[PDB]
RNA sequence: GCUUGAGUCUCGUAGAGGGGGGUAGAAUUCCAGGUGUAGCGGUGAAAUGCGUAGAGAUCUGGAGGAAUACCGGUGGCGAAGGCGGCCCCCUGGACGAAGACUGACGCUCAGGUGCGAAAGCGUGGGGAGCAAACAGGAUUAGAUACCCUGGUAGUCCACGCCGUAAACGAUGUCGACUUGGAGGUUGUGCCCUUGAGGCGUGGCUUCCGGAGCUAACGCGUUAAGUCGACCGCCUGGGGAGUA
């Protein structure tokens, strides 16, 4: 439930949070946690290759399977978790000899709710099975893109992919950007659309929020000097160039994709 | 929509007798009965206007026949608001 | 030059043109003559007239072919239809059977307002 | 006259066509009860009849239709 | 409608039924209707307007034109 | 307990597959609570218009006194089996006897 | 105390009453392909527009969104706003039959609360068709209009706000009484269903008219007649439903 907070200050004037009171308040679950150390955007030359990150709150990796391959043996899902890693909330899923798991969170869950991956199990939302065995206009997530890979699609908050045609070996799914991709119908896919819709909604309120997500502060290119930025200079604002990114490189509507390769896969691309 | 096993169980639990129906306190029974499964049905859909205002009929209803009792018997009356579950 | 024996005339008539389509059954046309192909503009295009006209340069436009006979679709509104098909065996036919092919909606579509003048 | 009246049919119902092959047109809409003088509840019970039936198959929506 | 025009069946016949299926089924009145949106003010005030005109001619039908003038 | 008339149509090639199937429904109606009271199978006959590419569907008619929980776990198993092309299910008021 | 008003229960009925979820068919647009070719569209006439980069026509297929032809009705239901494919789940009311039961529990209602078309606003989606704004072509003395070709918000959905309409039978609610006729819709009883019938009795509704009323027009058993209970409102026109 999204939740305003009342203006007693100005950092408090604008934030809307949201709440969830469902999450397990406590530590997480220790085996299936490891260490996440930071970069601050610096490749293994040190350099800087992503502007605008850097410091935040420390937080640990929980390892979340994205894979499920356990066929056929039941889960219960005993709690939800906070994650700070992603979008979306997790679930920690208990197998039925007595393995646990960490599984990203579908929309309708709850705990002590029973899910099991396979090729046998079910159509509730929850289940993972192959795309051959799910009704065309169904509504999947963490769709892999190739088979035994684990999952790249639709699997931050609220989004979702459904399924729009079964051409024999290859199934075309529409993602949530609007394009049309084709998939092998041999790679699994679990059932529903990932929970945490309400993420939308919140809105940060101050620069302390996104500086303690890690983001740095964001220089607009109009705001330096003609050798830090092809927009800067000027005797008081003036721009007179078309926009660019700091290489030199049109921004504003330039397509940037030469992949070639993976051209065969897609059908109709995002409009 | 109270089924008549319900409204039997509520009028031989209630009433002078089986066949007595029309007595104020199994009317007021009944209309509770019928206020609480209704509490469960707008628990869901919360916009059905139209059910609402034959629930709002019915608690008033059941308002009128409790002021009613209490000006005529308050005996019975204080009896009926603590075996039936409810204040005024 | 292609031939084939039996095909499908689709007459299209609105208020303001008629084309005649003449297909094989298949749905594959021949050729087509409109209310406008030949002279015949504007206030005279909508004339039954022009519509005869019609079905008289699309009998030519398959002399080629070598029809025998066709069953005759009619769509739309119109002072098309019954004067095209009847000039249509005027030209030289046997039309086997008619029908009406017009689209009617059930609700589907909102129309465009109604006009003031 | 109303034959439906006649038999004193309760419901009418979809699994039998032949009366309701009588009862629509050869484009397959309904008939109207001025015509066919069927009294008002037969003539809402047919046309419910008639749409349970053709979401069955077992009448068309229109004569053309592919 | 669907008309099939079977043998020993001359040409203006079949034209004439054809136009009979198309009288029947009331097919141009019903693309008459569709070109233009109608409100459903208009839609109201056309049935209450031809209905009273209907009726209010029917009863002199019944009554009032029964009478001799001459 | 509630009667309820449930009419599929079931594939051409998959008309071979119907009794048990059948049979199924039935260790599904009558091994939770239920009663059949007619079982009438239409066989195979022609639509009036081409559903899904195909004419001639394969026609099963089936009245049944159940209560809704049957009936709903029963719907879900003829939406996702790719054998029936339609099914209707509708809440009469008694149970019937003839053709 | 009583049963006559008001209610409760048993049995049925008819219903676009409501909320949630599915699903079907017709059509419009778009996309991809096949045939084929010089017009299409539009108009009072045109032009803008589309088209030899292959349109319009035509067929096979796909994808979307919205609305549900026929039935369809001076029909129905709802307090009003309003509600129209079909199915299921949850649910409100009205009516009829014969009984039983409580026994005046009633009527109306200032402030109060709730619902309340469309347009509009907020946030998040969706977007076929239509379409304010907008653009272009005309018409014209002019045409920031009607007509044409396009076209964005909006219309659709979820959750909130707004709280207004010629929200109108321009007719507050409830109860009583007072000649008739033709209908419609939905129950129900009796007689021989002796034949697609008759004789009755209930609810709702449509038209025409009698007395009476009314300035007249008209209303007329569903009153604007004859009365009673409570409420709201009016006091010349404009200024003004404005400051």
């Amino acid at each position: 439930a999204v939740v305003k907070c009342k203006p007693t200050s100005p950092g408090r004037r604008h934030v809307v949070k949201v709440v969830n009171p469902e999450l397990h308040k406590g530590k997480p679950f220790a085996p299936l946690l490891e260490k996440n150390s930071k970069s601050g955007g610096r490749n293994n030359n040190g350099r800087i290759t992503t502007r605008h990150i850097g410091g935040g709150h420390k937080q640990a990796y929980r390892i979340v399977d994205f894979k499920r391959n356990k066929d056929g043996i039941p889960a219960v899902v005993e709690r939800l978790e906070y994650d700070p890693n992603r979008s979306a909330n997790i679930a920690l899923v208990l197998y039925k000899d007595g393995e646990r798991r960490y599984i990203l969170a579908p929309k309708g869950l709850k705990a002590g709710d029973q899910i099991q991956s396979g090729v046998d199990a079910a159509i509730k939302p929850g289940n993972t099975l192959p795309m051959r065995n799910i009704p065309v206009g169904s509504t999947v997530h963490n769709v892999e893109m190739k088979p035994g890979k684990g999952g790249q699609l639709a699997r931050s908050a609220g989004t979702y992919v459904q399924i729009v045609a079964r051409d024999g070996a290859y199934v075309t799914l529409r993602l949530r950007s609007g394009e049309m991709r084709k998939v092998e119908a041999d790679c699994r896919a679990t059932l529903g659309e990932v929970g945490n819709a309400e993420h939308m909604l919140r809105v940060l309120g101050k620069a302390g929020a996104a500086r303690w997500r890690g983001v740095r502060p964001t220089v607009r290119g109009t705001a330096m000097n003609p050798v830090d930025h092809p927009h800067g200079g000027g005797e008081g604002r003036n721009f007179g160039k078309h926009p660019v990114t700091p290489w030199g490189v049109q921004t504003k509507g330039k397509k940037t994709r030469s992949n070639k390769r993976t051209d065969k896969f897609i059908v109709r691309r995002r409009s | 929509s109270l089924s008549t096993e319900a409204t039997a169980k509520i009028v031989s639990e209630f009433g002078r007798d089986a066949n007595d129906t029309g007595s104020t306190e199994v009317q007021v029974a009944l209309l509770t009965a019928q206020i609480n499964h209704l509490q469960g049905h707008f628990a869901e859909h919360k916009k059905d206007h139209h059910s609402r205002r034959g629930l709002l009929r019915m608690v008033s209803q059941r308002r009128k026949l409790l002021d009613y009792l209490k000006r005529k018997d308050v005996a019975r009356y204080t009896q009926l608001i603590e075996r039936l579950g409810l204040r005024r | 030059r292609k031939q084939v024996s039996d095909g499908v005339a689709h007459i299209h008539a609105s208020f303001n043109n008629t084309i005649v389509t003449i297909t094989d059954r298949q749905g594959n046309a021949l050729g087509w003559a409109t209310a406008g192909g030949s002279g015949f503009r504007g206030s005279r295009k909508s004339t039954p007239f022009a519509a005869q006209v019609a079905a008289e340069r699309c009998a030519d436009a398959v002399k080629e072919y070598g029809i025998k006979n066709l069953e005759v679709m009619v769509k739309g509104p119109g002072p098309g239809r019954e004067s095209t098909i009847r000039a249509l065996n005027a030209a030289g036919f046997r039309i086997t059977n008619i029908t009406d092919v017009t689209p009617i909606p059930h609700n589907g579509c909102r129309p465009p307002k109604k006009r003031r003048v | 006259f109303c034959r439906f009246t006649a038999e004193g049919v309760q419901e009418i119902d979809y699994k039998d066509i032949a009366t309701l092959k009588n009862y629509i047109t050869e484009s397959g809409k309904i008939v109207p009860s001025r015509i066919t003088g069927t009294r008002a509840k037969y003539q809402r019970q047919l046309a419910r009849a008639i749409k349970r039936a053709r979401y069955l198959s077992l009448l068309p929506y229109t004569d053309r239709h592919q | 409608p669907v008309i099939k025009v079977r043998e020993n069946e001359p040409f203006d016949v079949a034209l004439r039924r054809f136009k009979r299926s198309c009288e029947k089924a009331g097919v141009l009145a019903e693309v008459r209707r569709r070109e233009f949106y109608e409100k459903p003010t208009t839609e109201r005030k056309r049935a209450k307007a031809s209905a009273v005109k209907r009726h209010a001619k029917k009863l002199a039908r019944e009554n009032a034109r029964r009478t001799r003038l001459y | 307990m509630r009667h309820y008339e449930i009419v599929f149509m079931v594939h051409p090639d998959q008309s071979e597959q119907v009794p048990g199937m059948i049979e199924r429904y039935t260790a599904a109606i009558t091994g939770a609570e239920g009663k059949i009271h007619r079982l009438e199978d239409w066989g195979r006959r022609q639509l009036a218009y081409p559903i899904n590419k195909l004419h001639k569907a394969h026609y099963v008619l089936m009245n049944v006194e159940a209560p809704q929980e049957v009936i709903d776990e029963l719907e879900t198993t003829f939406r996702f089996n790719d054998a029936v092309i339609r099914s209707m299910v509708m809440r009469t008021k008694h149970a019937v006897t003839e053709a």
